């Protein structure tokens, strides 16, 4: 009666773990005891038992006791003239120096070492290890790749290294200082209304801290001075209260002031973060944070000399690593490209027909109808020995011209394998002969034919579809014009225009323009980069170019409106941009994702952040430029530059710029590109490759001991699993890897000794690590004794990371507009393949946590009011309101964002709230309506649809909330947060642009991302959008909302 | 005719885009306050957008307004190419496009259901096989690096072995009377477990090898079906699209 009684006779009976080694081959955690070969240089091989955490100290020390056992011993040396060699887990032969490493800790591939003199009497130089940490791969791989542009890129870019270097050790040791420790500052200093009503007559309590001997007591010295007086101002009033007395005049106190002032520097109380240079006190995060949250600064007088002893010297060292052809534009042809054969095509003979190889040359768009070859010899041994012949002359191929194509399937029409390739090599010169190329495999998202979007070059996996072709040979390497000339085949194309007949110019292009057109080219700029132009527009744009320096930030719709496949066009547009006005880094950004890859356009968007972008601005958007580097056509290029002196001016940047590279390391598409950034960075960083290195063995201890949770202790309790934590934890190793150093979600902070009892494996089947360090600064006490993040391998943690980051910003954008929406971006950092670290918000539950130890005995179901009677009994008296107030900001922002960005539907385990009142969303997952892709048809969803509970909490506690005035300023916030992040539209479309590079399946192609120009209403007016916004929210809540 | 033309839809910039995806060269549709209505065409992967402009009574792209209607300009360019209008569209409007007949309207909406479930199915069977594919990569490359770090362990063992021989056949004749069967047969061990740890070895990196190749057997298998997967999935998404159409909140049911 079920199933009418139809059988399956198919089905029988009968957290995402991905499968990387370490510690020994094959072998997570090698066993305690183990049995090494030792190669003595007398031929001998002697095998020790060693301690699994053993030293080399202790293992030489032993070796050369128990070689004296063996034959030969008189032809051995004093064990000082002697260095293990041994063979690591990726190949290479390494001379392990640190003689205090320890047997765990050598990633051997095999448990085994060899007895040599230590060769390469630079001992010194060979500490590229060093940095192959670091980056996760050996530094000698890379002296042995052939090709020159990566050996060029490697030669050339120490040009920057050894200039940042320069900068560093300018006005030393205070620059030094400066680098290590860069003010942390808001971008503007003028404070919003809200901070500024929140102190007194502009003024601020502030708390000096101090100390003499010995180094136990401390001593208080409550200021209370103008919220924009600088860190000297203030360590002057901190040194006069501190050494006013009765046996001192006024006169002979000023004189005790001037002589102490400039002896001293600001430190933060609690982490290490500083106060170097003339900012208004307001203008560093600290203070207001402070202001915000209702705490009183806590700074502390800091010796110089005691800062500066801290500091280290960078020692900088250049590694050892220390013409007439033919103009494209006399080359009198079409283009043709000659497909041979693929070897490697991967396909059922029975399930497909035939297959063909499709093809077009593009610039992100076609310059020419796209075109394909013949359906040949279909799935069995594929050859076609075709000339494609495409429909542009030789000297129109732009500079950044590539070849896209595809082997495909057939209307049956279906992509197997995808390549592409620049038209033009790193040194201007044209392609020509023949050329391997080695393809990728079809994205998830993807059903289109081709993919020009895609990373240009070959798939360096070997065994994939290899499709070799051929490139025509005009009796000469042909190169890619200098400027200098393609300035006057401008100057020349401007005059011959201006000679034309008027009669000519009635198709599609006098002096003095309309008023209505001077007007309707300023509200084309006022589009979004997703409002597509159309073909008159295009010629519209065209045609008044030169009004368009007038209107600077047009410059990205005219561009698109620019005939790439017109050298005519394109060498006047490179005149044009030679000085157009610099715009907005906000706007030279979108020049920089894949729709824009014209080397003159990247450069003039570089030239606009060198000029505006705040190391503050740059560090904010810091992931979307180092993803943008995977549309740059080659390993040099001025973004690169750009960005890596950044990097070695600011060691905050530069933290963050090795994370997020290191991260995508696993990533084929980057590895080469990104590995070679890295090694440099490695190289010119200074001392913080010796920190990196401890952030970077902590994580890869934690990936271990994760993964053998995963994989081999799973089926034990969690009673087992946390003994076996414990166990693992308490080895010397462990201890050694994971208790001094800094956290790699914010350096400032020191993590110290860990405490064991309050780490502990969470819940989740993914089995993250719940851990937590003691903080080793001197005042702990007066910031957090404990700090604590969790570490969780499975995951991908990059879809919260943009989240998060999406919502950093959107409350930046509210705040300094003056409207205070509390969002509470915790930090989330991806370091690896589905690994990371997300900072704990201390005092904060799930909303079900609240339901539960507020549920009666008889579970007859959970109270809408337990949310309020919870948050009642946290804050009582005039606290409450604050806290009702603070609950109302932070969910209206919440909503909105939500709304907006389309996220994982809300509810009671992935929404949290404070003690304080303020309320937060954890665990987005797929962020526009990725879900959608099943069905989606135009959903436009209420990710987080406000229960009674949260209604409740808002209308403190009155029956039908809907209609209260709480209710009402809610609302108003709501709609005018809405438009604050409409009139900001451009900024995160070009952000989601950005973000296209990385794999992730969210982004894959620019209409992923017009999800948010349906949610922000773009095609219609305002007016219509808070109506829209209005209906959306209605319908999702059914009533409220008119 | 004017509003029940085919290609005549009324639907904003995206679900435009979303039904010219994946269709040929020279198909096409008709589409705020910028003008009136929009020729979407589809030229080689990429939507060309082409202003329709409405003054007295005319339609048209620009100057050439003599055309009376919307339905009047889109049969003369069916017919001809766009080239004449503006230099580079040399590409005629070719495929104006725009399933049971269940006129059940219910049972049309049951098997829109039967087709998604079919294509979510689908979906996770090319999402696994996907992710077997990236380990499998991953799985080699690693097996790749073994044998290299094998080579080279037994590079150092075979060096080893040689390393004896000069200072082991040294003291043979350096001496020869003292300690003779005595000395020699504890320098004769070393050296025959020295050899037959270098034969375990080789052995070693021949076993990772045979399975080397199963693995790259089974990464082929992955591929190949993946490829065959693929084109149904297409068809599979296209048929689920067609029978949404065709039907147009209760239909979130049957998705
Ligand atoms: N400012 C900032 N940017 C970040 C990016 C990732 C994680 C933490 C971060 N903090």
């Amino acid at each position: 009666s079920y199933y009418h009684h139809h059988h399956h006779h198919d089905y029988d009976i009968p957290m995402p773990p991905r499968p990387s080694s370490g510690e020994l081959w094959g072998i997570h955690l090698m066993p305690p005891r183990i049995l090494v070969e030792c190669l003595l240089p007398n031929g001998m091989i002697v095998t020790l038992e060693c301690l699994r955490e053993a030293t080399l100290i202790t293992i030489k020390h032993e070796l050369f006791k128990e070689a004296r056992k063996y034959p030969l011993h008189q032809l051995l040396q004093d064990e000082s003239s002697y260095i293990f060699v041994s063979v690591t887990q990726e190949a290479e032969r390494e001379e392990f120096f640190d003689e205090t490493r320890r047997l765990c800790d050598l990633r051997l591939f095999q448990p085994f070492l060899k007895v040599i003199e230590p060769v390469g009497n630079r001992e010194e130089k060979i500490l590229n290890r060093e940095i192959g940490f670091a980056i996760g791969m050996p530094v000698c791989e890379f002296d042995m790749v052939k090709d020159p542009e990566v050996q060029d890129f490697r030669r050339n870019i120490l040009n920057v290294c050894k200039e940042a270097v320069d900068l560093r050790d300018l006005n030393s040791p205070h620059s030094r200082a400066m680098y290590v420790y860069p003010p942390n500052v808001e971008s503007s200093p003028e404070l919003p209304k809200h901070i500024y009503n929140k102190l007194d007559k502009g003024q601020i309590i502030v708390v000096i801290w101090v100390i003499v001997s010995p180094n136990n007591d401390k001593q208080k010295y409550t200021l209370k001075i103008n919220h924009d007086c600088v860190p000297e101002q203030v360590i002057a009033e901190a040194i006069r209260k501190k050494t006013r007395s009765m046996l001192l005049s006024s006169e002979q106190l000023k004189l005790c002031v001037l002589e102490y002032q400039g002896k001293y520097i600001l430190k933060v109380c609690g982490c290490d973060e500083y106060f170097l240079e003339k900012y208004p006190l307001s203008q560093y995060k600290y203070i207001r944070s402070c202001i915000m949250l209702g705490r009183m600064p806590n700074l502390m007088l800091m010796a110089k000399e005691s800062l500066y002893s801290q500091l280290p010297m960078d020692c900088f060292t250049m590694p050892s690593y220390s013409t007439s052809t033919k103009s494209l534009w006399v080359i009198n042809s079409a283009l043709r490209i000659k497909i041979l054969c693929a070897t490697y095509v991967n396909v059922n003979i029975r399930d497909i027909d035939k297959i063909y190889v499709r093809t077009g040359i593009y610039h992100g768009g076609e310059p020419l109808c796209d075109n394909v070859n013949t359906q040949r010899v279909p799935c069995s041994n594929p050859r076609w020995n075709e000339w494609l012949n495409y429909d542009i002359y030789i000297p129109d191929l732009p500079r950044a011209a590539r070849l896209c194509l595809s082997i495909c399937s057939v209307e049956e029409h279906c992509p197997l394998a995808w390549g592409n390739i620049n038209l033009f090599d790193y040194t201007d010169t044209l392609v020509s002969g023949k050329m391997a190329l080695n393809l990728w495999p079809v994205p998830h998202g993807l059903e289109d034919l081709l993919n020009p979007i895609g990373v240009t070059g070959s798939n360096p996996n070997k065994e994939t579809p290899c499709l070799e072709l051929e490139f025509d040979w005009f009796s000469s390497v042909v190169k890619f014009p200098d400027m200098s000339v393609i300035e006057e085949h401008a100057n020349w194309s401007v005059s011959r225009e201006a000679g034309f007949s008027y009669s000519h110019a009635g198709l599609s292009n006098d002096n003095e323009l309309r008023e209505n057109d001077k007007e309707q080219l300023k509200a084309i700029s006022t589009r979004d980069p997703l409002s597509e132009i159309t073909e008159q527009e295009k010629d519209f744009l065209w045609s008044h170019r030169h009004y368009c320096v007038t209107i600077p930030e047009i410059l990205p719709k005219l561009l698109l409106s620019v005939k790439w496949n017109s050298r005519d066009e394109v060498a006047q547009m490179y005149c044009l941009v030679k000085d157009w006005p610099p715009i907005k880094p906000e706007q030279a950004m979108e020049l920089l994702d894949c729709n824009y890859p014209d080397p003159m356009v990247r450069g003039f968007a570089v030239r606009c952040l060198e000029k505006y972008l705040t190391d503050d601005k740059l560090s904010q958007y810091l992931i979307q430029l180092v993803q943008v580097l995977k549309y740059e056509q080659y390993l040099d290029n001025l973004l690169v530059r750009f960005l890596l002196k950044k990097a070695l001016t600011n060691q905050r940047i530069g933290h963050f710029f090795f994370w997020h590279l290191k991260s995508e390391m696993h990533n084929k598409t980057v590895s080469q590109r990104f590995g070679l950034l890295l090694e440099s960075y490695c190289r010119a960083c200074g001392m913080y490759l010796k920190h990196l290195n401890r952030q970077v063995e902590a994580m890869e201890k934690l990936i271990n001991l994760t993964d053998i949770l995963k994989q081999e202790k799973k089926d034990e309790t969690q009673k087992v699993q946390m003994k076996f934590l414990v166990e693992q934890m308490r080895r010397p190793d462990f201890m050694d890897a994971l208790q001094g150093f800094l956290s790699p979600l914010n350096p400032a902070h020191q993590l110290g000794n860990l405490r064991l009892e309050e780490c502990r494996i969470m819940s989740s089947a993914k089995r993250p690590l719940w851990l937590n360090w003691e903080n080793p600064d001197i005042m702990s006490e007066l910031l957090f004794q404990n700090n604590e993040i969790i570490f969780k391998n499975g995951d991908d943690l990059r879809q919260d990371m943009l989240t998060l980051q999406i919502i950093r910003i959107m409350e930046n954008i509210w705040q300094n507009q003056g409207l205070d929406l509390r969002m509470l971006p915790y930090g989330c950092l991806s370091i690896g393949d589905c690994v990371g670290l997300i900072e704990v918000v201390r005092n904060s539950h799930t909303i079900m946590q609240i339901q539960c130890k507020g549920g009666l005995k008889g579970a007859l179901q959970f109270n809408s009011h337990t949310l309020h009677q919870w948050l009642k009994d946290k804050n009582k008296g005039e606290i409450y309101d604050a806290a009702i107030d603070l609950f109302t900001r932070s969910c209206a922002g919440y909503c909105v964002a939500t709304f907006i960005l389309g996220i994982g539907d809300r509810h009671n385990s992935n929404i949290m709230v404070k003690d304080d009142g303020q309320l937060f969303h954890i665990d987005f997952g797929h962020f526009l309506d990725h879900k959608k892709k099943k069905f989606g048809y135009k959903r436009e969803r209420v990710p987080f649809v406000l229960t009674q509970d949260f209604l409740i909490v808002i209308s403190k506690g009155a029956q039908e909330c809907t209609k209260t005035r709480e209710f009402e300023r809610f609302q108003e916030m709501c709609y005018k947060a809405y438009l604050a992040i409409r009139q900001h539209a451009n900024l995160f479309i070009n952000l989601f642009s950005m973000m296209l590079g990385s794999g992730m399946p969210e982004l894959q192609s620019f209409d992923d991302i017009a999800y948010i120009r349906k949610t922000l209403a773009l095609d219609k007016t305002e007016q219509e959008a808070l109506e829209y916004f209005m209906k959306q929210m209605n319908d999702a809540h059914h009533g409220g909302w008119t | 005719s004017l509003q029940d033309a085919e290609w005549y839809w009324g639907i904003s910039r995206e679900e435009v885009n979303e039904k010219l995806r994946d269709t040929a060269d020279g198909t096409f549709l008709v589409r705020k306050m910028h003008g009136d209505y929009t020729l979407t065409l589809r030229k080689g992967g990429n939507n060309k957008l082409i202003k329709i402009f409405h003054r007295d009574g005319k339609y048209g792209f620009s100057d050439p307004l003599t055309f009376s209607s919307v339905v009047e300009l889109i049969n003369h360019y069916r017919n001809e190419s766009l080239a004449q209008y503006n230099p580079k569209l040399d590409v005629k409007l070719l495929y104006p496009v725009s399933v049971v007949k269940e006129d059940n309207i219910e049972a049309v909406g049951k098997k829109l259901h039967e087709y998604n479930t079919q294509f979510q199915e689908k979906s996770r069977e090319y999402d696994r096989l996907y992710e077997e594919y990236t380990r499998t990569s991953q799985e080699i490359q690693m097996k790749r690096t073994a044998i290299e770090a094998f080579n080279e362990t037994i590079k150092i063992f075979e060096e080893q072995c040689q390393t004896q021989e000069r200072y082991s056949k040294e003291y043979i004749e350096k001496f020869k009377r003292e300690g003779n069967e005595k000395e020699i047969q504890r320098i004769m061990h070393n050296y025959d477990k020295l050899k037959s740890r270098i034969s375990e070895i080789i052995d070693s990196r021949r076993r990772l090898e045979e399975d080397l190749k199963k693995q790259a057997a089974e990464y082929r298998e992955i591929d190949k079906r993946m490829n065959s997967i693929k084109p149904d999935l297409i068809q599979l998404r296209k048929t689920r699209d067609q029978y949404l159409m065709w039907l147009t909140k209760k239909l979130n049911e049957w998705l």
